[PDB]
């Protein structure tokens, strides 16, 4: 649908916790006989947030950015430090760090695409690409204007479609769409004022990197 | 700087100084809470909570203010290290709880009596007394 | 079946944990007389894994492969240290250390095999034996060639068949078919950016070396 | 029945556990009401192992060990330092400190017994006595030839049944038929080759001391 | 090396030296993790947080700057090792907060202060003065 | 028995000696299990992983390598205990991240820095330089 | 009593002394457990494991016997507390296991080299040389 | 107050002063449990188990009883501090456990022997030897 | 009823926990709607004793006062420290700190009563007024004889009604009933003896304040 984008800070990212959600097993028999299901477009990433908030300010600021959605209405931006970076955190992305695929002469609509693995890549095409970091190119040249990319989207269309043999490779960082587990928010704030305190994390903040149902 | 010979402990309560004294010691601590993101360079800081201890050396007495001062007395205090002179810096302890005293000496050594207190619920204020 | 071929690093291999599974036993009554029912898939060696990663760049690379397997699609390869030598770890592997069999002249191919024991051996059959530290000896001289190993398999087989009372003797490393426990993937990473990190371990994944049913 | 003997590493039993397990009680109503349910045939002893294994090597043999039983196969043979001495750690056994019985001129066979606490004492017949340390007594003299120690009998056989009033007297050390309790094994070795550990103890090698049904 | 004795501990946000002062202490800490590998030799190090701590050791007076720098006074210190002669190398603490002070002295002893400063996730800064 | 004047160090990256060092620090551990079975005389110990670090003391300068390398440099290190006189061992140190820097001194006292190394991931070498 | 100047530490497996020492130690520890129940007034102790841990003090060199050996190095060690001459008491320690070395010195102070050991599970031997 | 020259080492057990010693110790030690109300001014306190600990330094010789004894002896043991002479009150320790012995030199140094006993399940008696 | 009164020691009563114990609230909807259910005559108090106990002569002395009472028989004597005080730990409780109410001219019958809250006060009436605290008070006067005291009761009865308009102020120490929750008891004495111990400590002995019905 057309979801909702907002931000969450990159600094109360900081302390947010990454962990892998995969599917896709329940095997059969245990007498070494094993089945793969396919629950398909599997892939997802489980986060605990609220630890980089530093400060009572701040921490209010999350929190009202939690009451602005109500419960996850529709999409959440967040910045996801491990797949901002196509190439490393140590190396700059590059349009050429990551291959989006090869014009047909009728492809048009490239959907920002990132292979993992390589023998039997799993491609997660990205719903939002960081603005500016987008960079499209093409295996002639880095390919600048004519391209159209749709933010929400993610999709890069080409208003004349490349020709047989170009290929074309956009890397940018990850604005990945998040949806929080839980409604409740545990609220660590060190009482201020006289006290004088505040508090630098919040726990029990899950949240799930979500795959969009388009 | 000043002297230290002018520096006087008095017990503000009593009114006079707790006797001959070896030493005076006062320490005011506030202590901090750091925090910092995973990818945080720097941890920010910031005080929470302040609170102070001091201890006074004294030579034991029986005729002394301090004799009579006893541990779990929550007493007032009035460090003077500039003494009483005027524009002197002072330290006024209220309500100092005395944690301990010891009463220790060798056959060689004048009885020595130590004697810590713990300002409760209170910092002590730095006021001038001219 | 083929399966897929992927190597679990030895890097990444460095520090597991394992344990071992049998399933005879089915006693009887108290009075003291115990019946021993098996019904095979014996010592099954589980594994809890994922140590040793050093840094989130590293521990993407080992993420990959879990996207590769897409929920361990077939079987993956795991190399095991404790097997990887027919002999002792500090003591070389050699042809003569592992003894296959005794040819009786029709006998072209050999299962790799590692005995557990000496009085009732339990016979581990090798799927995968590592290539080029392959020696293979018959009883007469070593062998240069003409057996000829399916890795897949774990057979040797001579083209012309051993005569009768003549000693086979092979020693190899181990390879072991290994499917994830769980499909969901714990990840220790260690957060970078201002505060560069990178988790020298990863948590136990869990993946079990597993007797394939025929 | 015939069962198996198969030695345990005295060093991997430096590192087992003792316990006693004794059943018979089930009492009545706990109102004060006691009833003595009689199981028959009890006191066996529970044993926790694989601490003593020392190092990566030994611990391999053990671990080969159980699988030649392949599950606990009939008996296994446990060394147990407790039973091993019929005087005292610091005391040396002699035939003298155990006593079979008296001979009553047709009493050819006695079972080695160990006897138990005093008024009502408990006697267990040993199944398995260590070599070497089996000694014969009469009340005469120390019994040498004549005596046909069935080793898995645990019986010794006098040719010549000994005649009334003369007390056999035989004290030995007590190889224990022992069954392990769970098939389940873990195994912890310490990583070896560049690491170069090794493990002193391996936990979860539960054995439960076995009165074997003849 | 320097001299020391020319050093001004200055306060940067003051912008004037603390008092008499006997000895200045700064150090930077980077924590780090070892990455412990089994059946591998040795262990990398990644560097996580940097934070500073720091020490200046004044006289106590009554009209000292350094009394006025209470605990829990978040100030920015303009440190001079070399002094504030040209070309020195110095250190621009930003936003150090103020740990603890210990007034203590005996009778012979003049009145010391000692300031216990520990930074606020700011990073000193060691530039020369021009 | 080295003069230990000799001995410099040098940081192998910049190629020239850090400064006017006071002392240099090289210790090697390797670490060990001991286990013993219960009931056994002794522990058979068994040596894991081996790490080492070292720490070096120089005097605080503006115009220093020292002054140049921060806490959390991964930085090479060249100590040469015999010297760079031929036939003199010397340590070789790569990678080393620098734990933490301090700076301090007092008014009578130069300015002191002292530099922490702990190699990253390798193991001094001994190499004998010719 | 023994003189120790002329004692010697050689090395069991090289067969030769470690080089110019400064110091020996050997330490055989034997730990006990010590059980008393409430209605019992004393503990009574058996000891249990026992195992041998040792420093030796070198001068450090490049060419040095001491200089070879490693951490990590299971070694035999035949320390001659009273020397080689004959009768001495010595410590034939067997399988000592090198923990850590150490390699600091100052400008002025010559490089030392501080071995320590510890046993691998073996017991040394205090046999006389003869 | 005694000599302490006079005090001498005897095991009780070989009938002979260990050796050559530096010096003598011991230690009685009997613990106790203190429990209180919650509103109780002070703590009861009641004793509960005695035991006894006892070091003493001797110089190490081959031809010494000291040496014959090793760490794990349960060997009595017979202080003299007073020495044997007339009304000399002196301590029999009933099967002290020795825990360990140092033996340890520098090149300077003349090895010594250094042993530590807990009695074992007993109180040394203080008996006076006439 | 008549009950029983068994005094508990105040030095036992030192080592003793205070829980306050309230009821009445059984609240509605959790759509924010809440309706009070009234369970009537609540704020219990919960303690755990055997704290102060010292030592074992005294231990034993509370373990024979459970028997005496055979299982909480009846009623029992505890002293309430918090309750002792109708003024202050630190402020001597007077006739006037308490106010048992106002003489109408028929008013023959006082409850010592104690007011707990000022707006909406839930006053206690107290079964054992301590001897020798108690003083009555009236508005022109501190009231001497004429008050009969019912002990049991708690009730003060003039023997001429107060006529309407003089405050009758009573305050006195409370000696709280109390019924033990369990009946187990955890003993925790120290072996004396050779050991000569003793315990200070006993655990686990429960009471709750009880409000007999009379």
């Amino acid at each position: 649908m057309q979801f909702i984008d907002v931000e969450f800070p990159r600094d109360i990212a900081a302390g947010c916790q990454a962990v892998l959600t995969r599917r896709d097993e329940v095997v059969t028999l245990a007498s070494g006989r094993e089945e793969v299901n396919s629950r398909w477009a599997d892939t997802r990433r489980s986060w605990d947030a609220g630890l980089g908030v530093r400060d009572e300010a701040d921490l209010a600021q999350v929190v009202a950015l939690f009451e602005e959605v109500r419960g996850r209405l529709y999409a959440f931006r967040f910045r996801d430090w491990l797949d901002w970076r196509t190439a490393a955190t140590r190396a700059p992305i590059t349009a050429t760090d990551q291959p989006l695929g090869l014009g047909d002469g009728s492809r048009t609509a490239f959907q920002v695409v990132k292979v993992y693995g390589a023998v039997n890549p799993y491609t997660r095409p990205l719903s939002l690409p960081h603005p500016g970091t987008v960079r499209v190119a093409l295996d002639g040249v880095t390919q600048p204007s004519g391209w159209t990319l749709t933010a929400p989207g993610g999709v890069i269309t080409f208003d004349t479609p490349p020709a047989l043999g170009v290929t074309v490779t956009a890397g940018c960082s990850f604005d990945v769409p998040v949806r929080f587990s839980d409604p409740e928010l545990a609220v660590q704030w060190a009482y201020f004022r006289e006290g004088q305190a505040g508090l630098a994390q919040a726990p029990s903040i899950p949240l799930i990197e979500v795959r969009l149902d388009p | 700087m000043l002297k230290g010979k002018d520096g006087v402990v008095k017990n503000a309560s009593t009114g006079d100084s707790i006797g001959h004294l070896q030493s005076w010691a006062l320490d005011t601590q506030r202590d901090e809470v750091s925090g910092w993101g995973m990818g945080d360079d720097a941890e920010r800081a910031f005080t929470t909570v302040g609170r102070a201890s001091g201890n006074f050396e004294v030579y034991l007495d029986p005729a002394d203010p301090s004799d009579d001062l006893e541990p779990g007395d929550l007493v007032d205090l009035e460090l003077y290290p500039g003494g009483e002179s005027t524009g002197s810096g002072y330290r006024s302890v209220a309500g100092a709880l005395i944690l301990s005293t010891a009463e220790s000496a060798s056959k060689d050594g004048i009885p020595m009596l130590t004697v810590n207190w713990r300002t409760s619920g209170a910092l002590p204020q730095k006021a001038t007394v001219s």
